[PDB]
């Protein structure tokens, strides 16, 4: 159906920055949304409908809505494509400069306008008639990405109840912010274990050790890493965009990936990539070194890492044997709990007709979401801290505002009660790991 | 000049029999000959221009037209009589084309030919009929064009004059409604009264006010459908003639023509043509036949229109009511009229009781609210049955199947 | 002519070839009606499904030559009963699904009828049959996913930690193994006999020399297809696969309203009446793991004892339990 | 039912309106500043109908039907000389008795009633050089003195003189609370006669006019000249499907009677997308009907918190299928929010865009105009009733409303001052008192 991008935040916005860049070139659109198509032909081979919007001018507007507090990272956005992304969607209402990089200070942006935005949301469904879901581009670490798409997860989660709601969170690396930081992050965690339908996980540090290791200069840039988060959306949405014969909808993906809504915390991986040795890595490498555990995009290196979903996205000359060589050698290879089945899920997709094979890049590129047991170490960070200084040592004169201000003693329940929860999907993970997990369910029966 | 030409042609060829490339010269010559055929229809007997003042006259896409005419017409459409002298209708009719839009054509230095063929004709009813539906117009067409271009031929359906009639009901409601609205917007604005008046004065002032109501509620209907028909039906069907008649205009390549049959199964008509396939090494317009099939396929697409098809076993009947659409329609139309005659008697009796007691200050022929209270009731019961006939007809349209008469009975509601 | 494009624009038709939007959209559309009745009843008015259709071909492109030609159609044969007129099935052992009579046909065009003859148009349409079938019941399965996790009254936590185990855990896990085996086939099917036959009739007209050449490499790929095992022999088998997602989805569709009677969450009133409820619900439970798990097995012994690719290994690695 | 319309301008912003009203209309019919046809003589196939709004003298020359009438010629001396020799100045009229002694009511329905018979001589003079005459274009200005006055007693006068034809004013109202007392004083007074005598008005905020001319024009030096440019632009899309006729709406009559239902309800709010007629952005047709329900492109105060709209009626202006109008309107039936009671709906119009103006690249094919009747467009009122009462009980001004009234007593002007206000009080018990549905009721079960 169509799917409209949700960008909150300073990294939300360049996620979006880029993958917006990776998109128009994928369906040749350019900087400012005119197709670098000539018009003598009246066929396409892509549906871009699902992620762009179609005027009287044959010009594609990306179905997006920038979010921010800053209205500096939005204007670099949208001076770097002049032209191509309406301003009728962005929004900061400019309400002050917010009072620290506090969760509290985005979750009261947006109960003060939720108005503004939901009237803004509701204006770009209106120019839709197969609405399907929401792509909520956001970090976890910042006040404003956390705050404002926890903000948002709550207002999408009843206003528009019958779609997908898709998080493609972007977790933080240990960093001297650690406190407010992983408060930030249990913070917006909450919602994300409770609104949120889909959410594929990001974790910095892989992130940026990934990127150190492609990218030829040798400081890593964050901008740079922005690249990795961008390439695994298009990935994910390229059975969307330029269709197959299989998975023409995220609930089909996620209907694949995501058991129970209580499992829905997706470990993102890639192989290979290069960016502005060879060795042509064949389709059955590819499927290969999508397990090795140096190409995931959250650290976890663990011997036991149990696969309870994996679905791989081949892209590319693709040859089904090699396909099915490697899929023998990963049946036997990939630990998968004894309790469910031991299916990985194959979508052989295309590559963009209108993006050309560029010199140095493979032959065959593969992206797989898994849904792993050990996706949960990307927050014993944020837990461990939580719990050794909201102890003691709190920081919670920053987060009150709005109701929170209203005591000290709220910021705490709200603290326990997010806290609460995401022990609650931790329990999950580690509870569907063993065999008891179906034996009370189809044995005691 | 065009017979030497093709004569020393044919008599250049008459050795080699009849060849392909005596077919290459009747090729030419064909698209020589319709091409200047076309060009002579258009240029110097104002082949377009009289389709266009027939789709401005007797399908009315130029309203100030006809409501100049409805107004120059209104004393002597309104006299329910046989014996009108319709020699005045002339006038009528050059006051009208004087007093519209219709003037840049009847002062215009060479497409004034196009204005002097719309003449008007009379009906037979019989006797005491009424000059509002006996009185029609027309448009005499002599040649070349009475070839080419389809009118009222003395042994035709004269669906321009069926049209025409369909369409003057909408606008004698429209006439009488606009008329009844000024003398209510006089009765109502004329009572600027001390409200120490007796409360009769204020009773009666709130009772106008609800009659003005449920009267814009049927004008409001009737102007709906109206613009339904001008906007989805003649205009529609007009713009796609419009669009046949100058198809070499670069239009969009629908070039497949398929054929549909009533069972379903679709197939393309006749030969699949390759896309240009050059092997060795000029407008495509249409020939006199086929523009005459052109203006007689406007006209049917008009009136196998759904809302016009009528006196057949091929039309389906809506449900709810049982009945063709088109019965439907006019009958809500002749409960419209009925409707607009009892409330012009109850504007002329309300403005009978206010200038009684301007007269004598309720000292006076207080009894017209007696007539005044029947009319009351009268009008009641008739925007009663008019709700319910709107209702029926929403149910005929919303049961049909077709998407736009879904919509239509949508926006009915 | 552009053959190239007139049999792209046809497997994008009947195969689903780089057209799998356009079935997921015309399912969207048209989810009710492909279910109802179990047939055509009383020649019921299933005239709406073509005004749908030609509505969607009204936004057709005008240069598609083969969707402006596409007739929908429905045929009083169900799929298996019309592939068992040519290969050795055996038909149902009452009305079925509208999906299942559901067909579509081209009147394909002077000269294109010389090399696309009636031939690969029927073969053309009973894959087509097929493909709507497999995709069909995925977009049931995903719907199910959709209501099981976007209906409050399933992601609620509670049901006194053994009604939830019995009832919204085996549920779940039942639809992810019946997700998993349709979505396996369906890529087994896509991507290795489909995507085969597309390569190889594209691997034909890479400079081909013989017209009857390329009719045949058209007909041994459809022929490939339709005496493919999944389509020739496995259909008995699917056919029982299909009517028990079927009836779990309506399970699901049920449950999605009459398990709010349940839980606290219903504010008679959590009396005998909710846990006759609720045993019911365990036992048709049981009752639909017990048949899928035997239906399953079926399936795979059915799968190890015959003979050919390895996409019947991908299926065993789906399908076969711990 | 159809004729042509004389266009009174009357106050210094009512000249205002009229001098780019005419501005327009020539832009809309290439007429010029001077009245002389831009249109070579080669082409002689006119297809609009410039006699409603402009008189045709034989020497092939356009007077706009209008009477320029105000107290301070400066003004209308002004527009003459940027329309040189347009108007007719016989047709001007400034009573030449001084700067007004005031900018209040008294003062304007004084020079009114002083000058009567040069006032409606004018008129008859205007009206006896045509033939089928209709109504009236009153530019007004409410709350301004000479507005207030001119208009006041305009309506008086030609409710009972020409009783049969249909009287338009197009008011203005202010925005600010500066001089809110002596301006809702104005407002209260003319109200009397917007409700009592005329048959029609339209109404406009500068509030709201200020918002989207801030917002279209990129300029933070928005003068009311400025603003008046989009008031001249709504008269223009009002009287589009007279000056270029078409199917549907001939002349103003049709428009009323489909727009005011009763003589209660009749003032409209207009609402417009964006538009070239001034000094791209592009949608679709369904993109303006989506967008005429935006409370930033409404030109009255909105307030709407489920606005209850009576009567809608659109004006698409282009290159238009009544396919999308169709789903648009499908869309809007379910959107907006309409009484109960009534069982009709919203009246749209396809209307053609002017030949004579510039070929618009596609990029913005269509353009468009709603008028509705709906009960919050009293909103506008009830901040100039909220002042006048409370400034009123205290007897504030109340010396310069005297000025040759026949009532030179405090006491019977305050009584003027209460039965104008009682006036408009029933205007918004009408308005609220619509949005019940027993209002019909009174009729049609009181058998
Ligand atoms: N990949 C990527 N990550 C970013 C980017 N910007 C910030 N981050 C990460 O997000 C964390 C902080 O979140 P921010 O995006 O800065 O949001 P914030 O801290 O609330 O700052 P404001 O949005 O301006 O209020 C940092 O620790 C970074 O690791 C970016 O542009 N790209
Ligand atoms: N559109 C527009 N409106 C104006 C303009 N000037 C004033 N107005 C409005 O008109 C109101 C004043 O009414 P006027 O028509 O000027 O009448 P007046 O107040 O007696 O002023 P004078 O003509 O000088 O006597 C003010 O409240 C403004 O809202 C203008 O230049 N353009």
């Amino acid at each position: 159906g169509e799917i409209i991008t949700l960008q909150a935040g300073q990294c939300g916005n360049h996620v979006g920055k880029f993958l917006w860049s990776q998109l128009a070139k994928e369906h040749a659109i350019g900087t400012d949304g005119l197709s670098q198509l000539p018009d003598s032909s009246t066929e396409r081979d892509d549906d871009t409908k699902p992620f762009f919007r179609e005027n009287c001018r044959n010009k594609f507007t990306p179905r997006a809505i920038m979010m921010d507090s800053e209205p500096s990272v939005i204007a670099d956005v949208e001076n770097t494509f002049r032209g191509f992304f309406d301003p009728r969607n962005t929004w900061v209402a400019s309400d002050g400069a917010s009072a620290g990089n506090s969760w509290a200070n985005g979750y009261d942006i947006g109960t003060r306008n939720q108005d503004d935005i939901l009237n803004k949301i509701d204006k770009e469904i209106d120019s839709t008639d197969n609405f399907e879901g929401f792509q909520l581009l956001h970090s976890v670490a910042g006040g404003t990405g956390s705050g404002l798409g926890s903000n948002l997860l709550e207002a999408l989660c009843d206003r528009y109840p019958k779609k997908i709601l898709t998080t493609y969170s972007v977790f933080p690396a240990r960093s001297s912010e650690v406190v407010v930081q992983s408060y930030n992050t249990i913070l917006a965690l909450r919602r994300l274990i409770e609104d949120s339908d889909a959410t594929v996980v990001f974790d910095n540090a892989s992130l940026l050790n990934i990127s150190g290791k492609v990218f030829r200069n040798p400081n890593i840039d964050l901008q740079h890493t922005n690249q990795l988060i961008s390439t695994i959306i298009s990935s994910v949405t390229n059975s969307i965009r330029f269709p197959s014969y299989m998975y023409s909808s995220m609930s089909s993906i996620y209907s694949t990936l995501i058991p129970s809504p209580e499992l829905h915390f997706l470990s993102p991986s890639f192989t290979p990539f290069t960016s502005d040795a060879h060795k042509c890595h064949s389709s059955y490498d590819v499927m290969l070194d999508l397990l090795d555990p140096s190409n995931s995009l959250v650290s976890t290196a663990m011997n036991n890492p149990t696969y309870f979903n994996v679905y791989n996205t081949i892209i590319g000359n693709v040859e089904p044997r090699q396909i099915s060589r490697a899929m023998t050698k990963l049946q036997q290879r990939i630990k998968f709990p004894s309790w469910s089945s031991s299916a990985m899920h194959v979508n052989i997709g295309r590559r963009s007709p209108y993006l050309p094979l560029q010199p140095n890049e493979n032959e065959v590129s593969g992206m797989m979401l898994s849904n792993m047991s050990t996706v949960v170490n990307v927050f014993e960070n944020a837990c461990n801290t939580f719990d050794k200084v909201f102890a003691k040592g709190a920081f919670l004169n920053n987060y009150n505002v709005g109701d929170l201000f209203q005591s000290m003693q709220n910021v705490q329940d709200e603290f326990a009660e997010s806290r609460e929860v995401v022990q609650s999907l931790m329990e999950d993970y580690v509870a569907a790991e063993q065999d008891s997990y179906l034996d009370d369910v189809l044995v005691d029966d | 000049e065009f017979s030497k030409k093709y004569h020393v042609l044919y008599q250049s060829n008459s050795y080699r029999g009849i060849s392909t490339n005596f077919f290459e010269i009747i090729n030419d010559q064909y698209s020589e000959i319709v091409n200047h055929t076309n060009q002579i229809l258009n240029q110097k007997f104002h082949y377009r221009d009289v389709v266009f003042a027939l789709k401005n006259i007797l399908l009315m896409g130029k309203s100030d037209f006809m409501d100049a005419l409805i107004e120059k017409a209104n004393d002597i459409l309104a006299t329910p009589s046989d014996s009108l002298p319709n020699y005045k209708l002339t006038r009528v009719l050059q006051e009208a084309v004087q007093l519209s839009s219709l003037r840049h054509l009847m002062n215009s230095p060479r497409n004034s030919s196009v204005i002097n063929g719309l003449d008007a004709r009379v009906l037979d009813l019989g006797h005491g009929s009424v000059g509002w539906d006996v009185f029609t117009l027309d448009y005499i067409l002599y040649p070349p064009l009475s070839l080419v271009l389809n009118v009222n031929r003395p042994f035709g359906r004269k669906e321009y004059l069926r049209i025409f009639n369909f369409l003057w009901r909408f606008k004698k409601n429209n006439y009488f409604y606009q008329k009844e609205m000024l003398k209510s917007n006089d009765i109502i604005r004329s009572f600027k009264k001390i409200r120490g008046y007796n409360p009769l004065i204020r009773d009666i002032i709130n009772k106008l006010s609800r009659i003005s109501i449920l009267r814009t509620q049927f004008q409001q209907f009737n102007s709906k459908m109206e613009s339904y028909y001008l906007n989805c039906i003649i205009e529609e069907n007009f713009k796609e003639m419009t669009r046949k008649l100058q198809r070499t205009e670069n239009k969009s390549q629908n070039q497949f023509d398929l054929i549909r049959l009533n069972n379903g199964t679709i197939e393309l008509n006749g030969i699949l043509t390759p896309k240009a396939e050059v092997l060795t090494k000029i407008e495509k317009t249409l020939n006199i036949d086929e523009l005459e099939s052109v203006h007689n396929t406007f006209l049917t697409n008009i009136l196998s229109h759904k809302l016009f098809a009528t006196n057949t076993s091929e039309i389906s009947v809506g449900d709810y009511s049982g009945q063709p659409y088109p019965t439907s329609l006019v009958l809500l139309l002749n409960s419209v009229y009925e409707f607009v005659k009892v409330y012009c008697n109850l504007n002329d009796i309300g403005y009978e009781i206010f200038i009684k007691m301007n007269l004598n200050d309720h000292e006076a022929s207080n009894g017209l609210l007696g007539k005044f209270n029947t009319n009351l009731k009268e009008i009641v019961s008739q925007y009663k049955n008019f709700k319910d006939r709107l209702y029926i007809f929403r149910a005929d349209l919303k049961n049909d199947g077709d998407e736009e008469l879904f919509l239509l009975s949508k926006s009915l509601r | 002519y552009d053959l190239i494009n007139v049999l792209k624009h046809l497997q994008q038709i009947f195969l689903g070839y780089q057209s799998g939007h356009n079935v997921l959209k015309f399912l969207t559309k048209n989810m009710g009606e492909l279910t109802k009745h179990y047939r055509n009843d009383n020649n019921a008015n299933y005239d709406k499904l073509l005004q749908n259709f030609e509505l969607e071909r009204q936004s057709e492109n005008p240069n598609n030559l083969m969707r402006q030609l596409l007739m929908i159609q429905f045929d009083t044969e169900t799929l298996p009963q019309v592939l068992s007129h040519y290969l050795q099935i055996y038909p149902e052992v009452t009305p079925k699904s509208a999906i299942y009579h559901l067909k579509f046909d081209i009147n394909i065009p002077y000269p294109l009828n010389i090399i696309i003859s009636r031939t690969c148009m029927i073969k053309y349409q009973i894959i087509l049959r097929y493909q709507l079938v497999l995709q069909y019941h995925s977009r049931l399965l995903d719907e199910t996913w959709m209501d099981l996790n976007k209906t409050p009254s399933w992601k609620y936590r509670g049901y006194s930690h053994t009604v939830k185990r019995r009832i919204v855990r085996a549920t779940r896990v039942l639809h992810a193994k019946m997700n998993h085996f349709i979505k396996t086939i369906m890529e087994y099917f896509n991507q290795n006999v489909i995507d085969k036959e597309v390569y190889s009739l594209e691997k034909c007209y890479r400079n081909p020399t013989l017209a009857v050449a390329i009719q045949n490499e058209l007909e041994g790929g459809l022929t490939n297809i339709m005496t493919n095992r999944c389509l020739s022999d496995l259909i008995p088998l699917q056919l029982q696969i299909f009517d028990i997602v079927y009836k779990f989805c309506k399970f699901i569709k049920s449950m999605r309203a009459k398990l709010c009677q349940l839980d606290p969450v219903l504010y008679g009133y959590q009396e005998d009446a909710a846990l006759e409820l609720i045993q019911k619900l365990i036992e048709y439970i049981s009752n639909a793991s017990s048949i899928f798990r035997k239906c399953l097995i079926n399936f795979t012994q059915e799968l190890s004892t015959e003979k050919f690719a390895a996409g019947i290994e991908r299926v065993l690695y789906s399908i076969v339990p711990p």
